């Protein structure tokens, strides 16, 4: 419920970094 | 009895607590007693 | 299939990443839709629909 959270949570930061930052194109 | 160990637990109380309808009698001065949507919300954990 | 709907419903972190994907996702298919819908309703008034476009003189 700790490791797992944090792994979901950072999961969820990530994608909404991706999601605001929208740099499709940056996969270089 | 010595089956249920902590993920029995953890099991069996997503079974019958996490997120579920809940059944309030109450009497008396219970006006500060919170109401029902208070006490919904409160069996669950947004945290996780 | 049950995986995803039972890890949406029990932990609010796969909740949260569900929200942020459907909102992405939701807006540009929308977006989508909408400028498909506009090209139709303009045919012909474009930029790239100008016959002498490239012949100024
Ligand atoms: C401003 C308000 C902040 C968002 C509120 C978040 C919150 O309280 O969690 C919501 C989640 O609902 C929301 O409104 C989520 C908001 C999404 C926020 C998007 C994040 C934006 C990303 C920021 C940038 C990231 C880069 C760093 C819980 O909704 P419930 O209906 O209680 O469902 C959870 C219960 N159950 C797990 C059992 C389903
Ligand atoms: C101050 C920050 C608010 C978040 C917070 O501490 O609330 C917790 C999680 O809520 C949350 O919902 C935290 C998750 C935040 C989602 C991302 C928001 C980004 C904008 C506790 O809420 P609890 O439900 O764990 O404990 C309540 C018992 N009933
Ligand atoms: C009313 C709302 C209240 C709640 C929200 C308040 C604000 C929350 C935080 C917002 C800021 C963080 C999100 C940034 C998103 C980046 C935008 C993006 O991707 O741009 C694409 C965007 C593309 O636009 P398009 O062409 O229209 O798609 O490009 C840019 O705008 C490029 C420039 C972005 C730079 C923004 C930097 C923000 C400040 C960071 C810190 C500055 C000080 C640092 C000093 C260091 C000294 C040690």
């Amino acid at each position: 419920i700790d490791i797992q959270a944090a792994a979901g949570w950072g999961i969820a930061a990530a994608a909404g970094a991706i999601w605001v930052v929208q740099p499709f194109g940056w996969i270089k | 009895i010595d089956a249920v160990d902590a993920s029995t637990v953890k099991r069996v109380a997503n079974k019958y607590i996490y997120d579920k309808d809940i059944a309030i009698s109450a009497i008396g001065p219970i006006q500060d007693l919170p109401d029902y949507n208070k006490f919904r919300r409160r069996t669950y954990w947004n945290r996780y | 299939f049950e995986g995803f709907y039972k890890l949406i419903m029990r932990r609010n972190s796969v909740y949260v990443t569900f929200i942020i994907a459907g909102a992405f996702f939701g807006e540009r298919a929308v977006d989508y839709g909408v400028h498909k819908l506009w090209e139709r309703n303009n045919v012909g008034k474009r930029y790239e629909d100008i016959s002498v476009l490239g012949q100024r003189p």
